Order: C-alpha cells, then structure tokens, then sequence
C-alpha cells in the first residue's frame, strides 16, 4: 500500500493521514520514534533552508543593508562574525528557540493539540477552510523538500568554485 | 537435574586396573575426587554440572585449536606476506605482538561476536535448567554425527578425551615458555 | 537424497521453495542466517557481478564515458579504480550506491524477516509481469547467470592480475 | 506520577524502560551499537595512536566521537531488551 516504494506496505501505520505522505520511509524511523518530532524537524529544516537560500542569493547579488562590508555570501559569515551582529542574531534565534522548547515540550506530551511545526503566525486567513489548509500544507512541505536540495547545491557549488551568482 | 551419570566423558584408563572396563568409559561413576559436581547442593553460587561440561568443552576446543596452531607456527607454514603486514614471527606467544591492529584486533573482535551470539542459555545453565542449550551444542556439526546412541556417545567421548589431552598439552607448552622446564621434551 | 550430491542425504531447509534448488549445501550453511537473507545475498551478488562483467569487458575493449578525459583509467579497467578513487568519482559512485542501498536493502531485508514479500523483488518489473511461467523461468535464468558471472568475474580479475594485464581482452 | 517499571517477576524488563526509544526495533539498536562502538574506538584510538597535545592536536570531533563508547553500551543493552520483548 506504499506509494513511493510500491513493493512495501505503510512503513508503520504512522504514515496514514498527514500532508505530504507518500509512504517513503525505508529505514523505519517513522515507527521507531514519534512522528510529531520528525514532522517538526522536517518543517523547521525546510523553513530554515528556504530563508537560507533566499538570503544566500540576495547577498550574492548586491542587497547589502547599511554598513555591512560588501563581501560575497561565502565569506559573509566570517566577515559578520568578526563584525559582531552575528552574535546578536544568535541571541534572537536562541530566544525564539527557547519559546520553541516550550512549544515542542507542550506538543509532544498531552495538554496541547498543536500540530508539528504549526505555531499560529497566520495574519491573513489563507487557511480558514480545511481544504485550503491541506493545500497550503502540501505546498509548504513540497517547498521544504525542494529548498533543502536547492540550498545544499548552492552552498556546495559556491564552496568548490570561486563564486558567481549562477554558480556555473 | 542431570546427576552426572548420564553425561558422557568417563574414561577407561581411569579404570585400567583389574575390575572395570568397557569401550572407552569407566563403569562405576565418572571421575570426580573433589566432588565438584555435587557442590550445587550446598549454595546456588556453585555451578551445575551442565555449566562445567560447557566450560570444559569450550576449553578443550580452544585448546585443540591452540595446540594445533602451536605445532604449525613453530616451524614454517606461514601465510603469504604482502604490504604492511608480515606473518614471520615463528616464535609462539609473541606472534600477535608483531602484527598490525587490523589483524590482532580482528581476531579478538570476531571471537567476541561469536562468543556473545552463542551465549544464549549459558545462564539457563549454572542451575541445571537445560531445556535449550544442552551444554556444548552450538549447532556447528549437529545432525552430522550418527543418529543412534552408542556411536554418538562414542564420538562425544572421543571429543572430550582429545580435548582434555590438548588442554594438558597447551598448558605444557605454556608454563614452559614462562619458566624453563615444565615439559622435558618441549621443542618450543 | 540430494540432486547435486546423490550420495549424501539432502540439506535441511532446502526443500525447493526457492528456484534452482538442487540441494548443494555440503557445509550446511543454510542454518546460520535465514534463507531469505541468503537468497537476497546471492541475488544481489549475482546482479553486481553481472553488471561488473559487462562493465569490465566493455571498458577493457575500449569505450569512454561522456567527457571521461584521458587518464590511467582510459588505459585499462585495471587501473581505472585507482584512477577514479584519486579523482573522487568513486566517492560519488559510493554515494549513489549507498543511497540506493539504504532504501532498497533496508526495506528489502527488513520486511522478509518480518514477512511481506518474495526474497529480492524490488517491483521494477519493466515489462514482463503477466506470464508467471516466464517469471519463474526468468528467476531460474537470473540465478543461473548470477552464479555463472560470479565465477566469470572472479576468473577475469584473477587472470588479469596473474599477468598484470598485458592488454588482453580475451583474458 | 510515573509508570510501573518494576520487572522482578519477569525475565526481561518491559519496553517502557527505554523511555523515548521504547519503540525502536532490536535490529536498529544492534546495528547502531556496533557502528557507535566502532566509531568511538576509532576516535579514542586517534588519541593514543597520535599523541594528544596541548591545544595543537585536540580535534573536538574525536572528543564528541569519544562519547559513543559509553553510548554503545546502552545501545546493545537496549537491543537485548527489545529482542526479548519481541520488538
Ligand atoms: C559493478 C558495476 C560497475 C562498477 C563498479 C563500475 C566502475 C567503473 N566504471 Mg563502469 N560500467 C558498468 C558497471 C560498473 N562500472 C556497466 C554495466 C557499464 C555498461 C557497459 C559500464 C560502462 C562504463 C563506461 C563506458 C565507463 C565506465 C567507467 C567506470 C569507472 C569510473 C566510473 C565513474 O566515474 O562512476 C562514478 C560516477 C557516477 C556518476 C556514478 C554512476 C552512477 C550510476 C547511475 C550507478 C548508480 C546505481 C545504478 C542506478 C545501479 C542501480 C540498479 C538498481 C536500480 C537495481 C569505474 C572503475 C568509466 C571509466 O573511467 O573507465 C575507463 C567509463 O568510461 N564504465
Ligand atoms: C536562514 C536564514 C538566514 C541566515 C542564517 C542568514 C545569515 C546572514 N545574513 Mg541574511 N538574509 C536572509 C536569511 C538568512 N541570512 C533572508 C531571508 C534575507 C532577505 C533576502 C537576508 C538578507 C540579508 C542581507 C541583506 C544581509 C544579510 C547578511 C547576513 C549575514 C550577517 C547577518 C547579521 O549579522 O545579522 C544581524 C541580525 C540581527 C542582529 C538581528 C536583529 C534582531 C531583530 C530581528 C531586529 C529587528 C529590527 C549572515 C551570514 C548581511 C551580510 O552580507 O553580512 C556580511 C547583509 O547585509 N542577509
Ligand atoms: C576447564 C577445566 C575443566 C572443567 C571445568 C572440567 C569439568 C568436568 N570434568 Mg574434566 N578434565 C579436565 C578439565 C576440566 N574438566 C582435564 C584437563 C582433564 C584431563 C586430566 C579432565 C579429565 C576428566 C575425566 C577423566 C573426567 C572429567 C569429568 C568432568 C565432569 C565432572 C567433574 C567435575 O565436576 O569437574 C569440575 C572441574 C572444575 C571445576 C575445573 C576446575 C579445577 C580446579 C577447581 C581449579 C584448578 C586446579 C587444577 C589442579 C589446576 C592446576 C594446574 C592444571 C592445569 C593441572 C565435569 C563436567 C568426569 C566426567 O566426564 O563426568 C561425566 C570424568 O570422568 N574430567
Ligand atoms: C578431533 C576432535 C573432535 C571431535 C572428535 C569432535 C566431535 C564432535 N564435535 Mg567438535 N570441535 C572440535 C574438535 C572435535 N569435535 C574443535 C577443535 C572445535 C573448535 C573449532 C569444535 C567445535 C565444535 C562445535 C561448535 C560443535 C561441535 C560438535 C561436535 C559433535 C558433532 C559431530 C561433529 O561435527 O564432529 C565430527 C568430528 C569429526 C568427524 C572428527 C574431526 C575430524 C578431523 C579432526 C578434522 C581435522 C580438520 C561431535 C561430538 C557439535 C555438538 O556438540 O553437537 C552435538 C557442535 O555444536 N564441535
Ligand atoms: C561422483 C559422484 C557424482 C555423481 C554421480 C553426480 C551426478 C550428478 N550431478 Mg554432481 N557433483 C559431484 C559429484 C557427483 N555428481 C561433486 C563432487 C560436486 C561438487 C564439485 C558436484 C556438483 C554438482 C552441481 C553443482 C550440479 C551437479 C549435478 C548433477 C546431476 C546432473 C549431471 C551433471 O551435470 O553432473 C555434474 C557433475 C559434476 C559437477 C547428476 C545427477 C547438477 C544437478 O543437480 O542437476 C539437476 C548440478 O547443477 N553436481
Ligand atoms: C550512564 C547512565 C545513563 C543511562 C543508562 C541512560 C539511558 C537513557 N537515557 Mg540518559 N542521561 C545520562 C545518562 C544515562 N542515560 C546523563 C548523564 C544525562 C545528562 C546529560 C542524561 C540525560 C537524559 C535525557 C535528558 C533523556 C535521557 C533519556 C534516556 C533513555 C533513552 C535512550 C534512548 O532510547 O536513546 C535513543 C535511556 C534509557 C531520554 C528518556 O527517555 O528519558 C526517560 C531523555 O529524554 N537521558
Ligand atoms: C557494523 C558492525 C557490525 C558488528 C557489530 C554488531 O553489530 O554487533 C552487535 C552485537 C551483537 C549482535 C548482533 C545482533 C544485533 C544481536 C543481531 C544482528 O543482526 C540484526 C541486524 O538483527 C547481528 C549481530 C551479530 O551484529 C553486540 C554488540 C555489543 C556491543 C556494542 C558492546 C559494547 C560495549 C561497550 C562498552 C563495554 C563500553 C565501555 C565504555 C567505557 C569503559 C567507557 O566509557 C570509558 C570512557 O573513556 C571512554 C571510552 C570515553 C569517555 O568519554 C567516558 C569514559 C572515560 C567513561
Ligand atoms: C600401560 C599402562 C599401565 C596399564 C596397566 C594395565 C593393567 O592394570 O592390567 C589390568 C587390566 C585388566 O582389566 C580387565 O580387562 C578386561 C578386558 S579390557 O581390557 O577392559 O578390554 C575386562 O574384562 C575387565 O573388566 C578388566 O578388569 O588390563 C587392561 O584393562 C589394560 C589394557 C592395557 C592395554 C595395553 C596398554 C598399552
Ligand atoms: C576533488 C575530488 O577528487 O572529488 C570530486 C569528485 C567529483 C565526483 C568530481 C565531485 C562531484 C560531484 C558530486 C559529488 C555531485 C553530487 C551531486 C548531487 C548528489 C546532487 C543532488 C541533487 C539533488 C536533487 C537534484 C534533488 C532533486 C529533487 C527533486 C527533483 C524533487 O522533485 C524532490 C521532491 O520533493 C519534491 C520537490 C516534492 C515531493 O513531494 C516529491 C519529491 C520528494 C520527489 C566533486 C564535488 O568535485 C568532488
Ligand atoms: C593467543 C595465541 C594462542 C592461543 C591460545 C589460546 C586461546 C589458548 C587457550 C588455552 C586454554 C583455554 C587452556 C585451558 C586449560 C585448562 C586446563 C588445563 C584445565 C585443567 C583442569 C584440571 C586438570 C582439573 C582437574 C580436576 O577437575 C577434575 C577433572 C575433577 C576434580 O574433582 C579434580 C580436579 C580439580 C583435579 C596460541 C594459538 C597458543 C599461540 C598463538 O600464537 C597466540
Ligand atoms: C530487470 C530490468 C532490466 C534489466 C536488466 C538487466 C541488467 C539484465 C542484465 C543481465 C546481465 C548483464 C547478465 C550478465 C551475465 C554475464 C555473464 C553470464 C558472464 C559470463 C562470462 C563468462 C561465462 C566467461 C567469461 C570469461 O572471463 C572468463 C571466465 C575467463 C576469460 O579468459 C574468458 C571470458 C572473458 C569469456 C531491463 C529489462 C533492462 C529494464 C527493466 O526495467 C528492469
């Protein structure tokens, strides 16, 4: 009954209802550990990869903010660590991830019905009807899976070559 | 429990005197002067005769293998030597020293894996609760021996005797490399 | 009772559920691990050796990949491995083989022991599925060619290293 | 409160003694035990095959990999627990 691997059936019954389900889990990690943590990690990785690909492209083009010495995105990490504001960005991320500590701890063990990677940062009601919510969830998770490979390729090509915008 | 009388391993040459004999086993009870197989009756700390049989079978098998290795390494017959590895130390007890960690570390590793994975039911021994295990019955050569009772017991008695001799011998080649003279005709 | 050894019993667990079972197990090695793992190992080894034989006898007679350049790999398949390790292409091949091995091998060996499918299907039929007589005939042909090319690749490599390959595609 | 974790009347502990890894099958536990043991022994061997120096040769990856040796003990114990439990 598996979809991606048609010689199997359902790598544990954990893969039955969530968005982006294609029965693809050959190493049975969906049934070995609770799948809510896996979906939280997947969505979180994909969102990080999306913003990381957007930032890596924009810094490599010329969008540079005030001050911020104009260097390529490969050396921008070291340049801004020696500059200083990378530590402040790390502090802000750490505060958000302390709130994420609270969110994930409430989500896994009862007493909160939060979806993995949910939050409630939905100002414009683009997921009011359940069908719209399902469609946006499918688009979000597909964008996650695409942007992981996209940013991985961008970083690898930028590191091995000298560096350009299309990365050869 | 199994009270040591049905265990094959009694020897004719400890009944060599007029009175007592057979194919190769003594008739009136196997040899146990210190009554070490009766030590389970007082306290459960002492092992059962099943654990003792498993221990001596393991010791005998390792000792046959060890004395054969001693007899072959001591003069010639070494594996072909390539790059970064020479099997040239003909002197026993020092051969693992002149050996790379990929070789001496691989013998111990596979010995440990085979020992741990064949250790299913050794602690169902020490208490006489055989059911499974059946002392040394690892499966390597089960159904290969004869399906009757006399021939199988004869084969097992052959295994135990050769094994005991090998134990005494590998401990005669040892304790002679340690202190000079524990075996008059030594050759090693 | 056996067929390949018609003088010494018949090996246990070799009843004939798998194809090409003539009862050739003189050492009785069908008891250490389950027979599904052994059949999977035999089939995987045979597929690897058939692809290896084809690749060796095609590269050795002379054929280069798209933009395969000019290195000691292009001289012969003898030094092709040591050439491509240094160029790092063997790391890419190991990555691709590792990805497919994770997915295929983990799924395929995890579920036979649980119980779920024939030993070595992969469901990539590529055509012939309806003619089950041809399916079992192709299973027999696959395992026979598997054993034949395991022997063939062993012979090829040992012949070539025994003379250090003086440019002999018959070897 | 907590869970009934006592197993003095059984020959093996229940699966709930593993906490967050109470559903991992025994084969994954054993394979990861062997892998963690091999990697950890390699990492600690990189401290005696090569003399660890005052700052020059410390190699924190080998330090983090050195924690896999006590982790490999817990994985092969959990492999036995899941095997007796049938998982
Ligand atoms: C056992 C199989 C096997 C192995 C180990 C090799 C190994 C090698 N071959 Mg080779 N080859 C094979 C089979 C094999 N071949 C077969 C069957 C053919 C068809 C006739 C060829 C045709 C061939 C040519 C024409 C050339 C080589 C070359 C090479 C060398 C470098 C290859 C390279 O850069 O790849 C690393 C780079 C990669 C991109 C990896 C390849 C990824 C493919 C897709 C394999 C991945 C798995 C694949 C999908 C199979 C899974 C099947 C599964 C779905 C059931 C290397 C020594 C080249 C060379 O230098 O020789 C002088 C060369 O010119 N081979
Ligand atoms: C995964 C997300 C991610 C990460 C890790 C980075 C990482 C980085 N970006 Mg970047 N970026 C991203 C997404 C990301 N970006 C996106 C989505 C965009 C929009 C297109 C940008 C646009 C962007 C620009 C335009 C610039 C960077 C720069 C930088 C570098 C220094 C950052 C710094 O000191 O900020 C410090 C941040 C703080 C102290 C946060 C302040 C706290 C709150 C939020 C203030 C609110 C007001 C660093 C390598 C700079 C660079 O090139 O470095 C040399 C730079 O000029 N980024
Ligand atoms: C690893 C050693 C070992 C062990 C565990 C056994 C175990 C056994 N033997 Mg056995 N045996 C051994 C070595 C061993 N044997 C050797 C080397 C010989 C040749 C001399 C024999 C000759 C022999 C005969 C002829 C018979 C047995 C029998 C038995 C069984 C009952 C006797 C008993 O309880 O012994 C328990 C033994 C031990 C607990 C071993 C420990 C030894 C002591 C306590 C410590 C070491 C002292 C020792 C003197 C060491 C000094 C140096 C030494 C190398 C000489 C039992 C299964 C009988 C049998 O088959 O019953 C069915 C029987 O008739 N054995
Ligand atoms: C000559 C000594 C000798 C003898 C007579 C036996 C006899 C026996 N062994 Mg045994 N064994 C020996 C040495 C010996 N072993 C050694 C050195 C090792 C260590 C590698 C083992 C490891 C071993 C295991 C792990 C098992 C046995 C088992 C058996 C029994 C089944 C029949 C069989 O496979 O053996 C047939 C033996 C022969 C025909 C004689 C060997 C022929 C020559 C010496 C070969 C030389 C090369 C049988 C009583 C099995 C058992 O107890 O099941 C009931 C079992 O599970 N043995
Ligand atoms: C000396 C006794 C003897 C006898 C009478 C046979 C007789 C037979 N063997 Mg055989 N075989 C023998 C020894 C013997 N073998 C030995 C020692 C080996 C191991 C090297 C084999 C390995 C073997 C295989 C692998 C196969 C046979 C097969 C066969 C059968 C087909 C005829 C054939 O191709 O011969 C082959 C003769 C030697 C390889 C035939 C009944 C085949 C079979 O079962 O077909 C149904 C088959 O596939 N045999
Ligand atoms: C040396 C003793 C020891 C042992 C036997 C364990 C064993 C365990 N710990 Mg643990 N732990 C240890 C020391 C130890 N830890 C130390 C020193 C700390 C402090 C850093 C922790 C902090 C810790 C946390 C925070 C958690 C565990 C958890 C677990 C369990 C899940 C392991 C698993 O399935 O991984 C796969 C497992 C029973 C987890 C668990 O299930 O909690 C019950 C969990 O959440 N441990
Ligand atoms: C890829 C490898 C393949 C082989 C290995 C392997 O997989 O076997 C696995 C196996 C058996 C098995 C198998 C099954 C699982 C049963 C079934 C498998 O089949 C399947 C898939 O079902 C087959 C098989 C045979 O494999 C058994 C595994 C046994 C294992 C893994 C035993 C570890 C002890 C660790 C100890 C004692 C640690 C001491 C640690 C110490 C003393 C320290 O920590 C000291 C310390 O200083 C350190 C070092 C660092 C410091 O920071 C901390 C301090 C200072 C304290
Ligand atoms: C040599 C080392 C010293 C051996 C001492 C032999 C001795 O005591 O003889 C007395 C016994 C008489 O036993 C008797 O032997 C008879 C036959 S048999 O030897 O047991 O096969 C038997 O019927 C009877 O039960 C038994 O009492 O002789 C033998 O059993 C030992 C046979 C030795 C064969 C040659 C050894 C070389
Ligand atoms: C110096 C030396 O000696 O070594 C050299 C050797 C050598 C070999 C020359 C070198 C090289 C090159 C290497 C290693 C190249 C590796 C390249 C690699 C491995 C590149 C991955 C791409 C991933 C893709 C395309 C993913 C697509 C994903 C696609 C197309 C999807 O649709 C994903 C999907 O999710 C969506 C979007 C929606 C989902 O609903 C459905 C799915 C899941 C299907 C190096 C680096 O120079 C090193
Ligand atoms: C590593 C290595 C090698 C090796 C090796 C290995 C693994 C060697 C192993 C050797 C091994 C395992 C040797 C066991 C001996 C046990 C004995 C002798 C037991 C005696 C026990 C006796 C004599 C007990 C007798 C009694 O109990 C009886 C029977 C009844 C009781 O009432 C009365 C008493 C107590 C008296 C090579 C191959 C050698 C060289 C190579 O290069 C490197
Ligand atoms: C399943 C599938 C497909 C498929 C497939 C595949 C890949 C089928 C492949 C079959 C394959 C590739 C089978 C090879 C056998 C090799 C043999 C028998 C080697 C013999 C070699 C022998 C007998 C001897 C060799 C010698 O070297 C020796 C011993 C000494 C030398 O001196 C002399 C020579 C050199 C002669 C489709 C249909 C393509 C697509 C579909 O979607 C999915």
């Amino acid at each position: 009954k598996s979809q991606a691997l048609p010689f199997m059936d359902a790598p544990a019954p954990l893969d039955g209802s969530m968005a982006g389900d294609k029965g693809f889990d050959p190493l049975n990690l969906s049934g070995s550990f609770d799948i809510k943590w896996m979906r939280e990690a997947e969505l979180k990785h994909g969102r990080v990869c999306m913003l990381a690909w957007v930032g890596y492209v924009a810094v490599d083009n010329g969008f540079y903010v005030p001050f911020a010495p104009h260097v390529s995105s490969l050396a921008a990490h070291d340049a801004a660590v020696k500059a200083g504001p990378m530590l402040g960005l790390l502090l802000a991320v750490g505060a958000i991830e302390a709130i994420s500590y609270n969110a994930i701890a409430e989500m896994m063990s009862g007493e909160t019905d939060r979806r993995p990677g949910d939050f409630y940062l939905d100002p414009f009601n683009l997921c009011s009807t359940p069908e719209k919510l399902e469609s946006m969830l499918e688009k979000e998770i597909s964008h996650c899976r695409l942007a992981m490979f996209a940013f991985s390729g961008v970083v690898t090509q930028s590191a091995l070559t000298g560096g350009a915008f299309p990365y050869t | 429990r199994k009270p040591l009388s049905e265990y094959v391993g009694a020897s004719q040459e400890l009944a060599a005197f007029p009175g007592g004999g057979g194919k190769e086993g003594a008739a009136p009870v196997p040899w146990d002067p210190l009554q070490l197989s009766e030590l389970w009756k007082v306290s459960a700390n002492n092992p059962d005769v099943a654990w003792l049989r498993e221990a001596e079978l393991k010791h005998g098998r390792m000792s046959m293998l060890a004395i054969t290795g001693v007899m072959v390494q001591s003069a010639g017959i070494h594996l072909p030597g390539n790059a970064d590895i020479s099997f040239a130390n003909a002197d026993w007890a020092m051969a693992p020293t002149t050996l790379p960690p990929a070789a001496w570390g691989q013998v111990l590793f596979f010995i440990g894996l085979a020992e741990g994975q064949t250790s299913a039911g050794l602690f169902d021994l020490w208490l006489g609760n055989t059911e499974k295990r059946e002392p040394g019955n690892l499966g390597w050569g089960t159904q290969f021996l004869s399906k009757d009772k006399k021939a199988a017991d004869k084969m097992r008695l052959k295994e135990l005797k050769n094994g005991r001799l090998a134990m005494l011998a590998i401990m005669g080649v040892a304790f002679n490399h340690v202190i000079p003279g524990a075996l008059p005709g030594c050759m090693y | 009772k056996s067929q390949a050894l018609p003088f010494a019993e018949r090996p246990a667990k070799l009843d004939g559920t798998l194809v090409g079972d003539v009862g050739f197990d003189p050492l009785g090695l069908s008891n250490i691990l389950p027979i599904e793992w052994m059949r999977e190992a035999e089939l995987k080894h045979g597929r690897v050796c058939m692809l290896a034989v084809v690749g060796y006898i095609v590269v050795d007679k002379g054929l280069r990949a798209p933009g395969a350049e000019k290195l000691v790999a292009a001289t012969s398949s003898f030094t092709a491995h040591d050439a491509a390790v240094q160029s790092g292409h063997m790391w890419a091949l190991l990555l691709a083989c590792g990805l497919f091995e994770i997915v295929g091998a983990g799924a395929i060996a995890s579920t036979l022991n649980g119980g779920d499918r024939k030993p070595g299907e992969f469901a990539l039929t590529g055509g012939f599925d309806r003619d089950a007589a041809k399916l079992e005939r192709f299973k027999l042909a696959e395992i026979k060619h598997s054993r034949l090319a395991m022997m063939a690749f062993s012979g090829l490599v040992t012949q070539e290293v025994s003379q250090t390959l003086p440019r002999l595609f018959p070897a | 409160e907590a869970a009934d974790t006592w197993w003095g009347d059984k020959d093996y502990p229940p699966s709930i003694v593993l906490g967050i890894g109470k559903d991992v099958p025994s084969s994954i536990f054993g394979v990861t035990s062997g892998l963690a043991f091999a990697i950890g022994v390699y990492c600690v061997a990189q401290s005696n095959l090569v003399n660890i120096l005052s700052g020059s040769t410390v190699n924190g990856f080998y330090v983090a990999g050195a924690l896999l040796v006590p982790y490999s003990w817990g994985l092969h114990v959990a492999a036995w627990i899941q095997k007796q439990n049938g998982k």
